[PDB]
């Protein structure tokens, strides 16, 4: 019944300190050794802490593992943060039944660039798609930092409530973030409105583009 | 070097069966416990099963009990995972992992193999032009499974192929755009190279301003 819980996300500026907790549930954190892994996008996890506080060779000492028996928790402290530290971090240990319990994971973001408003491009359905009895609105979001945006669609200024598909933002090749949002419609529904708008809100500032059936 | 190479992953309808294999190399395979651990797309790591260094005892996560079987062949340095009654929940990249001892650290992993359990069948995409310094692109729509490469090689001021979305249908959609001067439109011819190898789909599309 043992269980480990981590904060969903954590963030800080380069050169400062974060602490990712690993709270044990229905069990005892001190019963079994605790490990920490740093997995990055498109890579297999690698160990940063094993056996509560041991550091594999090469791992810098900025990474430190500790155990809090009082609160039944373990923590990985990362000081002197570098942008290269941006990754997913997982704790794991064992229960009483010879099972491997992994933590939920924590997304650590290192904010090492100035804020950047998103560049937005909106595309109406093509004639070739409408000829195939379909209609997809493509909204393209790029070059925003940090990578937290919310996307809203609006048909004749009324918020679209169905048929929206939005990607989770991903980091581009220039360390900016990019996302896509799709509004699927019928030829019927497309030609029944006079304007569509993709509204991207980033840090309390909104960038929007409008298309209109011709 | 220590190397764990997974193989045998692919796509299966709900209720089917698949068998993974892990080729071990660079160490005494028969001396170590071995693990299977999976990571659903964009989610956390979940341990599946482990096996003693000599197959004497096996342990499973409760969600796969009665459906999954871990096994090993120490003479051929092989680790297997036989999956039956596969569900869409089991969709994940399955990692072959060696643990340093029974209560040690997962010190060696493979690159993983992707198991997809979906009611969606292998479908080719529909490529539409995103007609318009201006921006124009191609829309790769409804297509399964991944991946698809897009190319415009017709010089551009810049290209960006966006990561695919998984729609509510279970099919993916992808977009890629280029940047070009706002007058080269009616002059230059801009062509995107869409290629979906899982469905033998290669499409070439001129993107022209409507």
């Amino acid at each position: 019944n043992f269980m480990l819980t981590q904060p969903h996300s954590v963030s800080e500026s380069p050169g400062k300190t974060v602490t990712i907790s690993c709270t044990g549930s229905s069990g005892s954190i001190a019963s079994n050794y605790v490990q920490w892994y740093q997995q990055r996008p498109g890579s297999a996890p690698t160990t940063v802490i094993y056996e509560d506080n041991q550091r594999p060779s090469g791992v810098p000492d900025r990474f430190s593992g500790s155990i809090d028996s009082s609160s039944n928790s373990a923590s990985l402290t990362i000081s002197g943060l570098k942008t290269e530290d941006e990754a997913d971090y997982y704790c794991q240990s064992y229960d009483s039944s010879n099972h491997v319990v992994f933590g939920g994971g924590t997304k650590l973001t290192v904010l090492g660039q100035p804020k950047a408003a998103p560049s937005v491009t909106l595309f109406p359905p093509s004639s070739e798609e409408l000829q195939a009895n379909k209609a997809t609105l493509v909204c393209l979001i790029s070059d925003f930092y940090p990578g937290a945006v919310t996307v809203a669609w609006k048909a004749d200024s009324s918020p679209v409530k169905a048929g929206v598909e939005t990607t989770t933002p991903s980091k581009q090749s220039n360390n900016k973030y990019a996302a896509s949002s799709y509004l699927s419609l019928t030829p019927e529904q497309w030609k029944s409105h006079r304007s569509y708008s993709c509204q991207v809100t980033h840090e309390g500032s909104t960038v929007e583009k409008t298309v209109a059936p011709t | 070097e220590v190397q764990l190479v997974e193989s045998g992953g692919g796509l299966v309808q709900p209720g089917g069966s698949l068998r993974l294999s892990c080729a071990a190399s660079g160490f005494t395979f028969s001396s170590y416990w071995m693990n299977w651990v999976r990571q659903a797309p964009g989610k956390g790591l979940e341990w599946v099963a482990n096996i003693k260094q000599d197959g004497s005892e096996k342990y499973y996560v409760d969600s796969v009990k009665g459906r999954f079987t871990i096994s090993r062949d120490n003479a051929k340095n092989s680790l297997f995972l036989q999956m039956n009654s596969l569900r869409a929940e089991d969709t994940a990249v399955y990692y072959c992992a060696r643990v340093w001892w029974l209560r040690g650290s997962f010190d060696y992993w493979g690159q993983g193999t992707l198991v997809t359990v979906s009611s969606a069948s292998t479908k080719g995409p529909s490529v539409f032009p995103l007609a318009p310094t201006a921006a124009l692109g191609c829309l790769v729509k409804d297509y399964f499974p991944e991946p698809v490469t897009v190319s415009w090689n017709a010089l551009t001021s810049g290209v960006h192929t966006f990561p695919a979305v998984l729609q509510s249908s279970g099919l993916y959609s992808l977009s890629s755009v280029v940047t070009v001067p706002s007058s080269s439109l009616g002059t230059q011819t801009y062509i995107c190279n869409v290629n979906h190898k899982p469905s033998n789909t290669k499409v070439d599309k001129k993107v022209e301003p409507k």
